[PDB]
DNA sequence: GGGTATTCGCCGTAGCCCAACCATATGG
DNA sequence: CCATATGGTTGGGCTACGGCGAATACCC
């Protein structure tokens, strides 16, 4: 949304934004043909 | 490397060799009796260009 | 040709070593013992 | 090396470590017999071709030395400051030029240690230095030297 | 439900109104779609900005041309002496012995295919005017084409002068000859009443006819266009063709002009055509201060140039919060030209100093006293553009000097562009092997040229 | 963590998914790791 | 000043932007 | 009727820890 402050200039764009991998039904991932996989990360939790 | 030959000998810093190996200060190699304002000119001192 | 392999000589890695160090413009006195500079090369590529 | 002595008779303990270092120095030159005005550089060598090698791969790209394109950079600077001093020049140029052959010598001898690591434009990773040549693990002494691959020899399981 | 003629975005269609939400005020809106969906729904208070509604073809013609001679321009005897008695001046040796040499190509039947480097001297129209007196000798006609509308004004005068008791018709057409003379150019031409045509870009666009197309002068050709040099190619059935392009194509043909086009330059500038005191360095203004002392030294005039779309005004204030001696105008151009040929006569009164140009083409003349240059972004340009810079400075004896700013040393093959520009002295064939040199870099097939220039001889 | 996706049977796959790791930019390191980040906390039981 | 740890530091560990040129639009 | 302003066409060119150390103040 191009929403000027001082004009209310109101012009509304969809935009592409990218080609994002899908991860498929099984829960892998084709890149470049290849197959990834990531293993989920374990760290310290934030706070006091 | 860590002390310089020149900073050994001559006696001098890695910023005093880049003043006037890179041409920043003058070094006097002859005083020629001059002043160097007021205190004297004496050898291996280091000087700025516009005031040389 | 079906014989021993002949004994190599001065080495040329050693070689190499000296040519970088003049590559750095230093001297090296390799010598024998009763200081006869040994030009490994034995003026091949020596003036 | 009288009055280093002198401050070696001087109590001053620190100032006598200091003359006392430089004592050592100037005494290493004394017995080497070496002149010390040859630590500056007017004759620069030439590295023989077969010991950088710019030997070309299939795709066109080569074997690509970093000291060759360092050394077009310092024909390039010679060459400039010949011809900047060969039509008389105003000073400021004559100067900075000087000093950037200077910068150019220094980064041949080791790229980085005075400054950044100036690299090839288009690229971070640096110009593999002469004593990156020597230094190092990939450095003359360690790779070159201490391990290597071995024709004659096989490899299977027991 | 409207469509719109839409002044500043183009197509428009009203769709009725919108009250949308400024953030807390409900203003009103048209729903607007536009090309490509511009959504765009400007408040309703602007209703006045609103109204309710490929070369293998010339590639195989041109190998036919090879593939076929056509006719010869014998020597004519008295032809290229009624010229030559009329030049009252030397000739240099090298452009003379390519003169008759490219005259010797007149003689033959074949197409007469050359270029030559003969750029600033003793009259370089001058084997053009032989070689078109030739060309008029058989009574054919001169084309002569030009990259800009003052170099075909300069040229076609050098023609008249060199053709006022000779009759052989000379005639411009472009931009500024006026329109019932254009079409009477046009008609002469196509009548051959007239001999040779003059002019830049009109000509290829403007209807043109030949009674004998005998002659058709290019020159620099870079500037006048490659699609340009395509409709030259339009213009070319079959003809024998004079190219001065000194500076060439960037080797998209230029590679190929090797082996077939005849490299004919000439070399050895005269030494007194002395060099100007080349400084490329990066950038600072006490150097500045001493060039334009310099200058005042010899009471000379400056040249500095600015390419970047920033303010030429702000930067020539900055340049008087530094220098308020001088007197800085600016030369951008967008402007009418007769503000161009008062600041011509204002460094001509010279009152004015320091010629803050922009162009090359607004650097177009050579002033005498024009002894220094100031250039800070050759590092986004063209070297045709650089020395003829080089060559539009100084007056000869006066050792002026260049000065050439770039701090930015990051744009390694402008950068060793620029060194194997400052390299060069003058004009020893630094031109040719420069330009060799450029278009190696800028560029970087003889199997399916020779291939399929068999089959065209098999048409 | 964009791992080569492994299948040498589907319980390689499976237990390559349902791998976890204290890794990764913003894990740790091996330098200064000790044995915490090594031993088996007893808050672990029926939980990895 | 001669000597004391000290305390923390350093080293090591892929975008226009104009330049000619042309036709297209317009008020005295 | 001409002019000056519009814009269209290429052209051509480029963009956080550890060991030692080094000031770091410090005892008599």
């Amino acid at each position: 949304q191009l929403i000027h402050k001082d004009t209310g200039l109101i012009k509304e764009d969809e935009v592409f934004l990218g080609h994002i991998p899908l991860m498929t039904e099984d829960g892998s991932f084709i890149i470049n043909g290849a197959d990834r996989v990531i293993v989920s990360q374990i760290h310290r939790s934030p706070g006091v | 490397d860590v002390p310089s030959k020149i900073g050994t000998l001559l006696d001098l810093s890695a910023t005093e060799l880049e003043q006037v190996l890179y041409f920043s200060k003058y070094i006097v190699l002859d005083p020629k009796g001059a002043i160097l304002n007021g205190v004297p000119v004496e050898k291996r001192q280091l000087l700025t260009d516009e005031e040389y | 040709k079906g014989e021993d392999v002949p004994e190599p000589s001065v080495p040329e890695s050693f070689r190499v070593l000296v040519k970088e160090l003049q590559a750095l413009a230093l001297d090296v006195q390799t010598l024998d013992e009763k200081d006869n500079p040994v030009d490994i090369f034995e003026g091949l590529a020596s003036k | 090396e009288k009055e280093l002595l002198e401050e070696m008779k001087h109590p001053s303990r620190a100032r006598r470590a200091k003359a006392r270092k430089r004592l050592e120095v100037v005494r290493a030159f004394l017995d080497s017999g070496n002149r010390p005005e040859w630590m500056i550089l007017e004759a620069v060598p030439v590295l023989p071709p077969d010991l950088r090698p710019m030997v070309q791969v299939d795709g066109g790209r080569f074997a690509t030395s970093d000291l060759n394109d360092l050394y077009r950079r310092l024909i390039n600077r010679n060459n400039r400051l010949k011809k900047l001093l060969a039509q008389g020049a105003p000073e400021i140029i004559i100067r900075n030029e000087k000093r950037m052959l200077q910068e150019a010598v220094d980064a041949l001898l080791d790229n980085g240690r005075r400054g950044a690591p100036v690299t090839n434009p288009g690229s971070d990773r640096p110009l593999r230095s002469l004593t990156d040549i020597l230094s190092g693990k990939q450095g003359r002494f360690r790779q070159n030297l201490l391990g290597k691959r071995v024709d004659y020899s096989g490899r299977s399981v027991i | 439900g409207d469509y719109l003629i839409h002044p500043e975005h183009g197509v428009g269609q009203y769709l009725g109104l919108e009250t949308r939400e400024v953030l807390g005020v409900k203003r009103d809106y048209l729903v607007l779609r536009y090309k490509g969906e511009g959504k765009l729904y400007l408040p309703v208070e602007q209703l006045p900005l609103l109204k309710r509604h490929l070369a293998g073809r010339l590639l195989v013609l041109q190998a036919k041309r090879k593939a076929t001679p056509g006719r010869a321009f014998p020597p004519l005897p008295e032809w290229d002496p009624l010229v030559e008695k009329g030049f009252p001046y030397e000739l240099t040796p090298d452009q003379k012995r390519a003169l008759e040499e490219v005259l010797r190509d007149l003689e033959s039947p074949h197409p007469m295919d050359r270029l030559v480097s003969g750029d600033v001297g003793f009259g370089k129209t001058e084997v053009a005017l032989r070689a078109a007196h030739r060309v008029v000798g058989h009574g054919a006609q001169v084309a002569f084409l030009v990259p800009t509308t003052l170099l075909a004004e300069q040229h076609g005068k050098t023609f008249r002068e060199r053709f006022q008791g000779l009759p052989v018709r000379v005639a411009v057409l472009s931009r500024f000859t006026p329109p019932k003379e254009e079409e009477a150019i046009l008609k002469g031409l196509a009548e051959g009443t007239v001999d040779i045509v003059i002019g830049t870009h009109r000509l290829l666009q403007e209807d043109v006819r030949f009674r004998d197309l005998g002659l058709l002068i290019v020159d620099e050709e870079h500037r006048f266009g490659v699609a340009q040099k395509e409709r030259i190619r339009e213009l070319k059935a079959e003809v024998d063709t004079l190219y001065l392009s000194a500076t060439p194509i960037p080797r998209t043909l230029y590679s190929a002009l090797v082996g077939l086009k005849d490299l004919s330059s000439i070399q050895t500038p005269p030494p007194g055509r002395k060099p100007i005191k080349t400084f490329l360095a990066p950038f600072d203004p006490l150097l500045v201060r001493e060039a334009i002392l310099f200058e005042l030294e010899r009471g000379g005039k400056v040249f500095y140039v600015h390419d970047r779309v920033a303010s030429i005004e702000a930067r020539r204030r900055f340049l008087e919060s530094l220098v308020p001696e001088a007197r800085i105008g600016v030369v951008h151009g967008q402007m009418p030209e007769s503000l161009i040929e008062e600041t011509m006569l204002l460094f001509a009164e010279g009152a004015y100093d320091v010629l803050l140009a922009t162009t090359i083409i607004e650097a177009g003349l050579d002033v005498p006293e024009a002894n220094t240059i100031l250039i800070e972004r050759a590092d986004r340009l063209g070297l045709a553009t650089l020395y003829q810079l080089r060559g539009r400075v100084g007056r000869r004896e006066e050792e002026a000097y260049a000065y050439l700013f770039h701090p930015p040393r990051l744009t390694e093959a402008a950068e060793k562009r620029l060194a194997a520009i400052a390299d060069l002295s003058d004009l020893g064939s630094g031109h040719l092997l420069a330009e060799r040199d450029m278009e190696i870099r800028g560029v970087g097939s003889l199997e399916v040229y020779t291939e399929l220039l068999e089959e065209a001889i098999r048409k | 963590l964009s791992q080569f996706k492994d299948e040498t049977n589907p319980l390689s796959s499976l237990r390559h998914k349902r791998r976890i790791s204290a890794l990764g930019p913003g894990g740790l390191t091996r330098e200064r790791a000790g044995f915490d980040v090594r031993d088996v906390h007893r808050t672990h039981y029926g939980r990895i």
